[PDB]
């Protein structure tokens, strides 16, 4: 099908099945230090993103359930419109001002796991 | 409720550091990443993108890039400082025609040699534009001696523009408007994604941009304020005008030491008649651009308004002429005869050639250009213009030109970088 | 409107094996789960094996569940349910249905939607 | 025992009980630019190889055991000969042409599973 | 609460539960090649952290519980001091000498249930 960036234009639930497409484009002397300043860069925001996901409790995943629940407020839409209508460029537009909320209650919730986890054991 | 996707198709406006790529240059030689031969292009299917060519930091780059590639290959070249000397001149009257009669002069001169206790006395031909009269009436001096450093450019480096592909470094994209009739800014549909931009030949001149690409319908006009008097207008052609330019002299080369594995390269005598370098654009194909590009100015001035054209103000000679660099040397051509018309066999431009270049718009590094031994002819396409507006019935369009960023402007016109964000959130119904 | 046909034979002997199938127009067939539903001769109703959208997850009531299976082949709008073994106790009209599970990714049902005519099975 | 590479010439089933002997072996400006390319290089080769693990289902394991069957017509051998006879390097070349059959493979039943898991949550 | 190191005075147990404060904090040519030494570095010290994570079966984990007993040649003390009264900086000079001795431990103790868990599947 389609390649890099390819559902771009698709639904959010058209799309989100092209994840490993996106996932893997991720990866004289000044010349030399143009180049390896690209190369550290495209490294250290792979890696930014991927410690992220493991504070979350989502190491090795693409697509992660998590134990927060939704805030009506964040997005007061069901799901036949948020994955049937909208695009994840739309999607991101709409909720780009609950992005650190989310982020902030995720990290918690995996936390208080972490630990519930321990006592169990 | 929430879920967490990695690897999602969003991205967002981004300003990074492209790198170059390519299929004895000044430019780009071995630091220049080889092409993958088969390059890909992936089209988006309905997505819209905002677009805007004159806030395209890819053409601040490609600035950038151009100037310290230029400056990195004259650096290890021959300085020609023991040359700013007092010249002794005369004039060049041997089968010499009308139409260059005081344009070329044998100067003499106490040259340095290997040997520091020895000097030599050699000779060699400048042209009127490379020397200024001091005091002792055949007195002369180089005109730089005054301002700045001179080096000569290495004979075995060449100035041929060979194509440069900008790439994005992963985690970036490159987006390609293929909107026929985009005019540079808002909104467009039609957006592609390619891993690089196609080939972009650095062509440096002014007034008239040559071996470009081409529109894909109709003559375009793109501004950044079509309304606004101190703004350019580029001018891209849907066909090309051929221009064919030539210096008709067969000068030969000699080389003076002036000092241990140093060299000089003089212009040493003219073999047969000396005659003024021209060049040559048809004047049906002139005739019926320039119609095409009224046309369409019109839709922008009123189809009942009077559209003339008229030859370059005055100031720099690099401002005023055309100028470009072929076959290794730099011509100043004049293009009144092109820009001389209310509205709308070969109309022929007289040129000019100088040794002593100053480039971009710097002051303080000037290159001498070795001489290039017999004949030179050029051909190439003009494919579009850059035209400054003079301004209630009428307007009056002028040549322009000088800022170098104009003429990559027109070909990163429809590249746009963005950054991809793979993280999202969004409701679903699982949970953990 | 939607259809539901099944088809299939009706007469078996204890000890061997059915093959229903139910063809399916009218509706995105791929966009819903599946499911059969059984009615006894002279009783109610009861629920026997329910199919995911995609046909890769599969589940069944507990005295099926090492006899019966079930498939769904979204390219020519069917289902099918394979029967093994088969006893007395299993004659019944078998009921196609549309609907009983969700794709997690849309509004839940967890109920049927639309019901075929049923064919009828007798083991003898 | 002995250390890096000392199974080289071991068995396969004799080898793969050191694999984090290997695994750990990965971890004047002109000599800086030349000095930097290659911990850069090693680097961006090593995040290459994780990431490949992570989209397969495997993060964080050295022996990762998945839901692809095996075709006999990629090698028609037996279990007695693969792993009691021949070596890695010798395995490498008997399946090279079939690497990235296997690899396209490893990738889309994790896209499977990965969904599948959501389905059921 | 406070932010980089601010449990560093805190007791062991106190502090556990700042973990992810600190681990969002480990990410002219010449200054150009002085510049990215410093950020190459940071890169090679986070992977190998990771990657030693990962052998013992940690990957993707702040609090990771593990099947090696507790030695009391290492620390004769009970839970009470350790986690009630010791700090972080405290307890570290107390082990150091034992730290290479546990890290050896560790690594043995994955690989065998790594294995022990592909002959169960
Ligand atoms: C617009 O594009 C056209 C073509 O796309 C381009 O014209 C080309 O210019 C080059 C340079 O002037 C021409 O190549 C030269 O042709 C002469 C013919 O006698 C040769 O002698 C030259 O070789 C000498 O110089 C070389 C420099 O490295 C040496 O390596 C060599 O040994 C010789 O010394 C050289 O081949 C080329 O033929 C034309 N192309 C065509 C089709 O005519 C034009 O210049 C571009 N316009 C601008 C303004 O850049
Ligand atoms: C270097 O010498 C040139 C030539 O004499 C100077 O340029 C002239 O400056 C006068 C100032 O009134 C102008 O009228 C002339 O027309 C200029 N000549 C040319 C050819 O442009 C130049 O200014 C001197 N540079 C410095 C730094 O003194
Ligand atoms: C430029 O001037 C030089 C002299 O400075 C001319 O060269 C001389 O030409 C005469 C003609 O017979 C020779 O006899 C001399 O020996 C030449 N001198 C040298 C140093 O070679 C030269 O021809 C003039 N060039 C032009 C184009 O006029
Ligand atoms: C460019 O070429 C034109 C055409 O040959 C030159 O035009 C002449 O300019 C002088 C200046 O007053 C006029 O008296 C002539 O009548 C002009 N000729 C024509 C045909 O118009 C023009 O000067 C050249 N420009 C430069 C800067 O040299
Ligand atoms: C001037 O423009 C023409 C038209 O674009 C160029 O000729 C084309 O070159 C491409 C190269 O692949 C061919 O595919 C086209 O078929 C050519 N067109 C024609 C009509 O032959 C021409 O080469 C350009 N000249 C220069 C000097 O660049
Ligand atoms: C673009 O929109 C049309 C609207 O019907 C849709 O059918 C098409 O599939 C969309 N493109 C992609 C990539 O889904
Ligand atoms: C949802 O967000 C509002 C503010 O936007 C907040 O007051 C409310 O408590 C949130 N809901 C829950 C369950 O925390
Ligand atoms: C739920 O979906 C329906 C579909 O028409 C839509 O009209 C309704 O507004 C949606 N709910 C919300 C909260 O918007
Ligand atoms: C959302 O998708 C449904 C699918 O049937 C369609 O009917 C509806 O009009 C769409 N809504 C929008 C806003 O496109
Ligand atoms: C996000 O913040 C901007 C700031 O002006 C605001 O205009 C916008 O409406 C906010 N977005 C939402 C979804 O409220
Ligand atoms: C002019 O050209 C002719 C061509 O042969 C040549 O003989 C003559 O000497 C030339 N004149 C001068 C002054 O060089
Ligand atoms: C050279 O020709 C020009 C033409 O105007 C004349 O003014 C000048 O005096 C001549 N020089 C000599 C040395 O004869
Ligand atoms: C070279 O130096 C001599 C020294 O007497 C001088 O006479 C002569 O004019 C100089 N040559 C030139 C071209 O200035
Ligand atoms: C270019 O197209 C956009 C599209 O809306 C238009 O707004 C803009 O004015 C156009 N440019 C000029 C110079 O008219
Ligand atoms: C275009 O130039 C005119 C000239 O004054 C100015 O008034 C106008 O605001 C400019 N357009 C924009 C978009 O600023
Ligand atoms: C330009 O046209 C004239 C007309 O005779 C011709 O002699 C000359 O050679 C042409 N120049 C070029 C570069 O073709
Ligand atoms: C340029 O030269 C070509 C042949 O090389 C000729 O056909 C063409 O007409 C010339 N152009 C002009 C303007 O003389
Ligand atoms: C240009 O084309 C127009 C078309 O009517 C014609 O009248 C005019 O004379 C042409 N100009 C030249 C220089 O051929
Ligand atoms: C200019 O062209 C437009 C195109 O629709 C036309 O409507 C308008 O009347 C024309 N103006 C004149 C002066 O003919
Ligand atoms: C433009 O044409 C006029 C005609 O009188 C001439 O005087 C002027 O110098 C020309 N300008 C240039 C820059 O060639
Ligand atoms: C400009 O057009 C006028 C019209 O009479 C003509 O006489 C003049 O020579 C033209 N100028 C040039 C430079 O061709
Ligand atoms: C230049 O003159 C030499 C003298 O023999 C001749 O061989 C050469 O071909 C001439 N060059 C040209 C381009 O005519
Ligand atoms: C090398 O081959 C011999 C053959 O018997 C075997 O015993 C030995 O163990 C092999 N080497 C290693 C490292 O296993
Ligand atoms: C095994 O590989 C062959 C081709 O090498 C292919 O045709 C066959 O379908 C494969 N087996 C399976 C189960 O896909
Ligand atoms: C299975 O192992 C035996 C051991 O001798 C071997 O002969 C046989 O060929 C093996 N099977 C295959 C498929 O080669
Ligand atoms: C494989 O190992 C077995 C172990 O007994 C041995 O008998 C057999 O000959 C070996 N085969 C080869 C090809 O070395
Ligand atoms: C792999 O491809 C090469 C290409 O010639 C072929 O010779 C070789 O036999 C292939 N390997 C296998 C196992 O078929
Ligand atoms: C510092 O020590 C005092 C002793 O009582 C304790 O209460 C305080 O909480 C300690 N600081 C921190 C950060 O815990
Ligand atoms: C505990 O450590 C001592 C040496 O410090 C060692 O001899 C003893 O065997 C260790 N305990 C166990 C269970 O291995
Ligand atoms: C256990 O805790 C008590 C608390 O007072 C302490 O006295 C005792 O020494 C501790 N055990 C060890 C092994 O030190
Ligand atoms: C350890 O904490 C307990 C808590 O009650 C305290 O009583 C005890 O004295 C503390 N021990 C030390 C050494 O601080
Ligand atoms: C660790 O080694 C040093 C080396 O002198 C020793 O002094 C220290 O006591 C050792 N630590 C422990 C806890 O034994």
């Amino acid at each position: 099908f389609l390649g890099f960036l390819g559902a771009a234009g698709s639904t959010m639930g058209a799309a989100s099945m092209t994840l490993t497409v996106q996932a893997r484009n991720l990866l004289l002397t000044v010349w030399g230090i143009k180049q390896l300043q690209a190369r550290v860069l495209a490294v250290e925001r792979y890696l930014r993103d991927q410690q992220l996901l493991g504070i979350w409790g989502c190491s090795g995943k693409l697509i992660c359930c998590t134990n927060v629940p939704w805030n009506s407020s964040w997005s007061n839409r069901n799901l036949s419109e948020i994955w049937d209508n909208m695009t994840w460029l739309q999607w991101d537009k709409e909720i780009s001002n609950y992005t650190q909320i989310i982020y902030g209650l995720l990290e918690e919730s995996q936390n208080q796991q972490e630990k519930n986890e321990q006592d169990l054991l | 409720w929430v879920t967490v996707y990695y690897g999602v198709p969003v991205w967002k406006d981004a300003e990074t550091t492209l790198f170059c790529a390519s299929d004895h240059n000044v430019w780009a030689t071995h630091a220049c990443v080889p092409t993958d031969p088969n390059p890909q292009e992936i089209h988006l299917e309905n997505v819209t993108e905002e677009f805007n060519m004159w806030k395209n930091n890819m053409v601040e780059q490609m600035h950038t890039d151009i100037i310290s590639l230029w400056d990195q290959s004259l650096k290890p070249c021959v300085k020609l400082t023991p040359l700013c000397v007092t010249l002794q001149c005369t004039n060049v009257t041997n089968n010499i025609t009308d139409d260059m009669r005081g344009e070329l002069k044998n100067c003499s001169f106490n040259m340095t040699t290997e040997l520091r206790d020895k000097k030599q006395k050699v000779y060699s031909l400048f042209y009127r534009l490379d020397v200024v009269q001091i005091n002792s009436n055949k007195e002369y001096r180089l005109i730089n001696c005054n301002t700045s450093a001179i080096t000569q450019a290495c004979p075995k480096v060449s100035f041929e523009p060979i194509p440069i592909h900008y790439c994005a470094p992963a985690g970036f994209a490159i987006l390609k408007c293929k909107d026929k009739k985009f005019n540079g800014t808002g909104p467009c549909p039609s957006v592609s994604t390619v891993q690089c931009t196609h080939g972009i030949k650095p062509v440096v001149s002014t007034q008239l941009l040559l071996n470009g690409s081409l529109a894909e319908e109709e003559v375009m006009i793109r501004s950044e304020n079509i309304t606004n008097n101190a703004k350019n207008i580029l001018v891209q052609f849907n066909t090309p005008v051929q221009i064919n330019c030539t210096r008709p002299n067969n000068n030969t080369r000699k080389s003076i030491r002036i000092g241990p594995g140093q060299a000089f390269y003089a212009t040493g005598d003219i073999i047969g008649d000396i005659r003024q370098a021209h060049c040559n654009v048809s004047k049906a194909t002139w005739n019926e651009t320039l119609g095409k590009v009224v046309k369409q100015l019109r839709k922008h001035f009123g189809n009942n308004t009077i559209i003339r054209f008229a030859n370059s103000s005055g100031g720099d000679l690099e401002v005023t002429t055309h100028s470009f660099n072929c076959g290794g040397e730099f011509f100043y051509c004049n293009t009144s005869g092109l820009f001389n018309s209310t509205w709308i066999d070969s109309i022929t431009l007289p040129c000019r050639i100088k040794q002593i270049i100053n480039m971009w718009q710097r002051i303080g590094q000037a290159m001498y250009a070795p001489p290039i031994q017999g004949v030179i002819r050029c051909v190439s396409n003009i494919t579009g213009l850059i035209l400054t507006r003079d301004g209630s019935t009428t307007e009056t369009f002028r040549p322009g030109g000088g800022d170098m960023r104009d003429n990559w402007r027109s070909e990163l016109y429809k590249y746009k970088v963005v950054k991809i964000e793979p993280l999202g959130v969004a409701p679903t119904r699982c949970k953990r | 409107e939607v259809q539901l046909v099944e088809t299939g034979g009706g007469l078996v002997q204890p000890g061997g094996s059915l093959k229903l199938s139910c063809r399916a127009s009218g509706y995105t067939f791929s966009s819903f789960a599946m499911s059969w539903v059984r009615q006894a001769p002279g009783k109610g109703l009861e629920w026997v094996s329910l199919i995911n959208d995609r046909g890769g997850l599969t589940f069944y009531v507990d005295s099926v569940k090492g006899r019966f299976t079930i498939s769904r082949d979204n390219s020519k709008n069917t289902l099918s349910l394979q029967m093994h073994s088969l006893r007395d106790g299993d004659t019944a009209v078998y009921y196609c249905a549309t609907g009983g599970m969700s794709s997690a990714l849309q509004s839940s049902k967890y109920y049927f939607d639309f019901w075929g005519q049923g064919a009828l099975v007798t083991v003898s």
